[PDB]
Parts: C-alpha cells; structure tokens; sequence
C-alpha cells in the first residue's frame, strides 16, 4: 500500500548501536558438525553461541582449555580461528 | 597467487594439508595437488585439525606422494559440466570426461556440494507411474517425480530390475535421463553404454538424452563418495534451470554409504553401529531431499538398495527406507524357487496404494491378493511338517490360490532374455486388475500351476494352459 | 607457590614447576635469556636437532650431550637441571613448548595481553585493564592504523533476513 | 498470488541495489566514514568508565 | 656452530633416505625419520626383511613388516629402495 518497500527500510535503519563489547572467543578445531573453541570462560552450559559466519551454536561440552560447542546448521563457513560470540542466554526458542 | 599448502600427514584417503599463511581452506574444498600425468590429483577437504592444518580426503590414489608436497586450493568445490553438453558423455566424480571424446562443452560449471529445496519449495503429488511388471502395478505402484527404492541382496535381482525399467520407461519419458553408477562392475559400465547407444537413448553422432556419470567399485574411497554429488548436479540444473521431468537412476545407492565409512576412522570419528560412521542419517539426508520434485521441475528418482548380508535392519538399509515414496524388497528366498523377479508383496510398500489414486476396483484386488499370500506363509510350519492333508476345507483351497498368484506376479523382462529364453512381456496396467481379480473368484481354479509361471495377464494363461494339455 | 594462570595441566606443567624454584633469591630474570639459547642452537643448527630426536641413544649419553654444551653457552645456575629433567623421562622433542609457556608467566604477573583490533594492542604493565585500555586506544588510533568491514558486514546481514 | 510476487520481487530488486551503491560508496575513500569511527568508539568508552 | 663440533655424538645421520626404528610390534614397525619417503612405498630393515609405509605422519611413519617380528629391534637402520610395492612379471 502506496511503496510498501518504503516502510521496511525506515524501521530497519537505526539496530547496530551497541556491539562494542568483546564477548567472543575463538574457534580452534570443527567439522562434522562439532566445533571445540578455546576460551569464554562466562559461557554457561547448553548456551546458544552466536559464530562470526552467521551459524549458530550450542556449547554442550565446556573442557578447562576448550569448549566443545554443536553447530545448529552447516559447518562449511566455520574454519580456524572464527571468533564465537555468546549470546548470554540458554537455547529457547518462541511460544505464545 | 592461489592459497597453497604443505602435506603434513598421508594415511590412505586422508591427506593432511599444513597450509603456511593463515587463509585456510573451508570444508568441502577442491585441491590441486601437482604430480606428473596431465591430471594433477583432487582432494575435498573434510575437517580442520587447527595449527593451520586442515584434513582432507583425495578422489584418488594416494601412492607416490611424499611429506611436503605443494598442495594449490582452487577456492571452490568440486565443480562439474552441467546442461546438454552432458549428455551422451561419460563423465566421472570431478566432472572429466572418459569416453575419450574431446572436452565437455559447457557454457556453466555448477558445484558437486549444494543446499537442497526449503519447505516452502516442495511440490508434492500423486500420479502413477506405469512400468509394465504384474507386481509393481497392482501391489507398490511407483510415484512420478518421487525415490523409488530397489533393495534386495547379492544375487536376487538389483541390477536386472533398473535396467528393465530404463527400457521401458525412460525411452518415452520426454525428458532426460541421469545414469550414475556408484560402486557398480568394471564390466556393467561398458555394457549399459553399448546397449543404449543400439537403441536411441545415446547418440554421438546426435541428440542424446541421458547422462552417464563413471564411478566403480575399482578406484579408491573418496571418488566412491563423491560420485553421488557429481551425477545429481547435472539432473538437478535440468529441472530447475530448464524444468524437464529428469530421471535419476543410481546403481547402487547403498555404495555411497559404504565408502564414507571406510575413511571416517582415520579422520578422528568414533565408529558406531556395526563399524559405520556416526554421521550416518546425516550424510544420506543431505544428498536425498536434493533429489526430489520442486515447484520447477520434477525427479523421479529410481535408486537401488543392497542389503549387507541378506539383512534388512542394517546401519545402511533401514536409514535409507524413510527417505523414498516406494519401495521393492528383493527376497533371496523367492529367486531359488523360480520367481523372476523375486518381488516380495509382504514386504514392498508404496505411498500410492490406496482408493483415491488407483481407484476402488485396483484397491480391492491389492488388499484380496495380499490376504490370500499372508495366510498361506503363516501357515507354512504345518505344511512343511505335517504336510498339506492337516488343513481344512477352506484353507486347502487357499493354499491353491495363494501359489497360482505368486507365480502370475513374475513375468519374463526383455533384458532377461538371454537367460530365461521366453520373450519379453509387458502387462499393462488394467490387463493386470482383470487378470489378478478373476483367478480369485474362481475361474482359473481348473487350470494348473505351471500356466501362470512366466507369463502376462489373462490372455498368456489361457494359451499356455491349452498347450500343456495336447 | 602456583599463579592463577592455569596453562593446561599435563603439557603446560612443565615450565610451571621450575618457576616456583626460580622464583627466589631474584632469579626469573636470568631464566628468561638462558631458555631462548637452547632453542637457537638446535633449530637453526642441524647438528644435535638429529641426533637428540631420534629414539636411541641412552640415559647416560643423553645427559652428558646436555651438561656439554651448557659449560660453553649461558648456563650455570638452575638452567642445567631443566634439560636433565627432560632426558631421562623423554620429553627432549617438545623444546619449544617448555621455553614458550616460560615466557608467559612474566609477561602475565607484570603486564597486559590480549588485543584489539587488527594487529597487536600495547600491554602496558600499570595496574588495572580499564584505565590503561582507554589511554593506549586513542594515542594508536591517530598514529598509523593503515586500515587494511565488521560495520559493513552486520548491516548487510540484516537487510537479507527481513527480505 | 501475482500482486504478491511482484511486489516481493520489486522490493528484493530494490534492496541489491541499495546493497551495491552502500558498497561502490565505501571503496571510494570516503573522509566522512573514517573520522566517524574513531569519534564513535571515544564516546562508548567514556560512557561504561 | 659452536655447538656441532662440540657435542660428539655422530651428528652425520642421513635421514632423508633413511630412518631409525623407534618401535616394533604386531606386525608393524614405527619407523623415526624418511622425510623423501612416499606413501605405499617398499623399504629394507637391517636384518634384510622388507617393509611397507602404510601411514606416513609428522615425526613417524608406520611401516608393516613383511616377515617376522624378531628381525626387526628398536634402533635398527632402515632403509628405503625409493619405489612401490612392485613385483616381477614378463
Ligand atoms: N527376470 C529374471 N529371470 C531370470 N533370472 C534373473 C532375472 N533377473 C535377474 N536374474 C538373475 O539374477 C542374477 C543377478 O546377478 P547380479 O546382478 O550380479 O547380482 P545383483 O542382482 O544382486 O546385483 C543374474 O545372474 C540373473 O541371471
Ligand atoms: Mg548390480
């Protein structure tokens, strides 16, 4: 109704305001759907992480020098030394 | 320059790749590996180890190469010929072609590795599709543009059902057609290329219309593997780029399966059941749902199973019987007593076997001839032990039927001439629901066994009963 | 005494347990030099890289190729008792893995680590991380920063999922 | 089903060309984009200290 | 260089052709060393027992011995004939 393509892109505009604030880790090994990144040592168990590609993860196995975290998609963009952000939540998903 | 890298590790099919800058390699990523035959060596990346080192398996032999060869990437995945210049070519895992007819022409080069249809892409449907034999009309009738699944054991009759139904089916489908072979013989892929070439399917000299992927059990793990990608790529650009109703056939699907697990304990996974990889419905998942019918085009994929062993519940077959539309079960009980082919109807499933599809007439006469074969094969104990004067009235007469039926499902193909020496017969698909729904109601109960076996519809077993009887 | 520094536990215990010795009587400063000369002169050498590697030799031959090429170097106080320990217990193979965790614990207890952004932060050695972390970024920012992305990559990615 | 797709379709032709002029934008050595970062990550800093 | 003459102990190991025999047993034998080595290739112990490179990694390379597990010790010299496994016909 009357440029609907105009109205998506004014409420899209102002979101990336505040990312300035570390909270990643690295990535040291993955494949096959596992990914062990060293560090965060603030991410809690069953935790959904957030890697640089875009995919997201879950650590599931947190070790004392890496964190085994289990990728919810493909693995093929995720290499060695990709920062995984964390979230701060556990994994949830929507209702109502 | 391109990102090269150092072998570090070289155990079988699994070649570590140490790559001295830190732009490392991505998963499922085309190697180059430089030795001395015009040909170089391809190599898919698997898994990264970490230290800048990344593990990756070759397409072919590893002999010869020694702990510090230059390893080039190429960027990308294995990238294949798609569209018509593929047809009537035979081409392998990394797209090359091997009939020895100059280079595959092709205007693009799609990827071996790709994403299959969303759920909002998928377009599903009914039709029927025939194929000629008595007992894949009446009991699993076969879904157009759908996985139709082969399975059977070593011997029973895997490898004559696909080539029955390409000559019959896919010479006047109007589309094209995709014969990739996986783990097939050395001397199955000389001799499906000379028959199609006989026939019209292949012409060098014309238009061609079916597209024929190498890849036998004689090279090494990894172009086994990957020789699935490379056969489907091409139907999948022909349905969806040009939407043609293309026509997968794999022989054998269970190969594809069986080649991953040989080369995942030396990448660092853990085995599972019965010595299989633990990515087991993962990896036949991906490469399934990319072979199905979208709003573009359709597929009907005709793949054949093979059972480990004579054994239905194994890692490999029972992962693969939830991702097709119909099924055909290959007994190897029923092939020594002279059904040809041994169809199971105890154990062959369709999706398309019911009163809205095939009508109310062809659902009776599926349901009254799957009665009369269950109670005959559950009463076999006493038969095989007291003998056939034990039963009653109703169940002598039972008995009969049930062994006049089976032996009326098995007509002679045209590829099996040569060895059966009676005459191709295709049976069409109301000749078959008139031929099964008379001898059930009692008029062919005069004739005897032996006039069934071998046969077509109704109009064979009356002719054969006649000769017997001068 | 043990610094909270973790380092693994099994691989990263060796130089952990010969700085709790060191660590007296002023004597981690001699440490540091002592340890970068047994690994330039089997490296970039090839002369006892081959010959220590390998799995022969002895006890007694592997500990008197230790103490002779210390009398002629830079090793006379508790640097002779690192490669003893690591001879007979065969551990001669990982050098660098010994000498590079060393390092780590001065530069721990007495200073900054971590980064940034692109190459290498400064790791000052003051105090606390949020006072020295604000004066170092605005004095790096101006001077050099060649800029050779993160703001144009999250921009993008929005745009597409709400498509 | 028609005035669905072709207003789907005239909003993701729009947003590529959005995306390829904010690109083309950046390679051309803006000032504006360079003194605005360094300003930005000053101001965060000071708000959190 | 100060530190080559100094320390005596036959620091003249030609290990790109060659290796020493770190460990053996089960039929197989880990060879230390054959940088030049190539994947499936023959090899010759001390004892004159032939042997094969299945897996070659950084450090080691596990060579399978052909023969008996009593001709084959630790710190052997084994050495490499330079081809495959190959065999003779005609
Ligand atoms: N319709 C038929 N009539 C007679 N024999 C058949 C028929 N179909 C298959 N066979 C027999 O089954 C055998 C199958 O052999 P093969 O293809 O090597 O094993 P598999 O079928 O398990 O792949 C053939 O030797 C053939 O003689
Ligand atoms: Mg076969």
């Amino acid at each position: 109704p009357t440029e609907v393509s105009s109205i998506l892109e004014s409420k899209i505009r102002g979101v990336s305001d505040e990312a300035n604030l570390d909270e990643t880790g690295r990535v040291l090994s993955v494949g096959d759907g596992i990914a062990r990144v060293f560090g965060l040592n603030n991410c809690q168990a069953e935790e959904l992480v957030e890697f640089a590609s875009g995919v997201k993860g879950m650590a599931l196995n947190l070790e004392p020098g890496q964190v085994g975290i289990v990728l919810f998609g493909s693995d093929r963009e995720v290499k060695e030394g990709e920062i995984v952000k964390r979230t701060g939540k556990i994994v949830d998903v929507p209702i109502g | 320059g391109p990102a090269s890298g150092k072998i570090r590790a070289v155990i079988g099919a699994v070649v570590d790749v140490q790559f001295e800058q830190g732009e490392l390699p991505a998963i499922l990523n085309a190697l180059t590996i430089d030795q001395g035959n015009n040909q170089k060596l391809v190599l898919e990346v698997a898994q990264h180890l970490g230290e800048n080192a990344v593990r990756a398996i070759a397409m072919d032999g590893t002999e010869g190469l020694v702990r510090g060869q230059t390893v080039v990437d190429t960027g990308a995945p294995i990238s294949v010929p798609v569209g018509r210049g593929t047809l009537g070519r035979i081409i392998n895992v990394v797209g090359e072609p091997i009939d020895e007819r100059g280079p595959i022409e092709c205007k693009q080069r799609n990827p071996i590795h790709a994403d299959p249809p969303s759920f909002v892409e998928q377009s599903t449907e009914a039709e029927v599709l025939e194929t000629g034999i008595k007992v894949v009309d009446l009991l699993a009738p076969y879904a157009r543009g759908g996985k139709i699944g082969l399975f059977g054991g070593a011997g029973v009759g895997k490898t004559v059902f696909i080539q029955e139904l390409i000559n019959n089916i896919a010479k006047a489908h109007g589309g094209f057609s995709v014969f990739t072979g996986v783990g097939e013989r050395t001397r199955e892929g000389n001799d499906l290329y000379r028959e199609m070439k006989e026939t019209g399917v292949i012409n060098l000299e014309g238009e061609s219309k079916v597209a024929l992927v190498f890849g036998q059990m004689n090279e090494p793990p990894g172009a086994r593997a990957r020789v699935a990608l490379t056969g489907l790529t091409i139907a999948e650009y022909f349905r969806d780029e040009e939407g043609q109703d293309v026509l997968l056939f794999v022989d054998n699907i269970f190969r594809f399966t069986q080649a991953g697990s040989e080369v995942s304990a030396l990448l660092g996974r853990i085995p599972s059941a019965v010595g299989y990889q633990p990515t087991l419905a993962t990896d036949m998942g991906l490469l399934q749902e990319r072979i199905t019918t979208t709003r573009k085009g359709s597929v009907t994929s005709v793949q054949a199973v093979y059972v480990p062993a004579d054994d239905l519940t194994d890692p490999a077959p029972a992962t693969t019987f939830a991702h097709l539309d119909a099924t055909t079960v290959l007994s190897r009980g029923i092939s020594e007593l002279g059904i040809y082919p041994a169809v199971d109807p105890l154990d062959s499933k369709s999706r398309l076997l019911d009163v809205s599809v095939v009508g109310q007439e062809h659902y009776d006469v599926a349901t009254g001839v799957q009665q009369t074969l269950q109670a005959y094969k559950s009463l076999q104990d006493i038969i095989a032990i007291l003998g056939m004067d034990e039963l009653s009235e109703q169940d002598k007469l039972t008995v009969e039927r049930a062994r006049k039926i089976q032996r009326f499902l098995s007509q002679p193909f045209a590829v099996a001439e040569v060895f059966t020496g009676i005459e191709g017969k295709l049976v069409r698909l109301k000749d078959t629901i008139a031929s099964f729904k008379a001898v059930l109601e009692g008029k062919y109960d005069h004739l005897p066994e032996n006039a069934f076996y071998m046969v077509g519809g109704i109009e064979d077993v009356v002719a054969k009963a006649e000769k017997i009887a001068a | 005494i043990k610094p909270p520094v973790q380092l693994f536990g099994l691989d990263g215990t060796y130089a952990t347990a010969l700085f709790s010795a060191s660590a007296k009587d002023s004597s981690i400063e001699k440490t540091f030099q002592s340890v970068q000369k047994l690994s330039s002169t089997i490296s970039k050498d090839a002369k006892v890289a081959q010959v220590l590697s390998n799995p022969a030799l002895s006890l007694n031959s592997r500990k008197e190729v230790v103490s002779v090429l210390s009398k002629e170097l830079k090793l006379e106080p508790v640097v002779s008792n690192l490669l003893t320990v690591l001879a007979e217990n065969n551990r001669l193979s990982l050098f660098d893995s010994i000498a590079k965790q060393f390092s780590v614990l001065n530069d721990a207890y007495n200073g900054v680590v971590e980064a940034t952004v692109v190459s290498a932060k400064p790791l000052d050695s003051k105090i606390l991380n949020r006072l020295t972390k604000s004066i170092t970024n605005s004095k790096y920012v101006g001077p050099g920063k060649t800029l050779k992305a993160s703001k144009v990559n999250k921009l993008n990615k929005v745009l597409s999922e709400t498509i | 089903r028609y005035e669905a797709q072709v207003r789907q379709h005239e909003q993701e032709q729009l947003a590529s060309t959005v995306i390829s002029k904010v690109q083309s934008e950046l390679q051309n050595a803006k000032f504006q984009d360079k003194v605005l970062a360094q300003a930005v990550e000053e101001v965060e800093r000071l708000f959190a200290k």
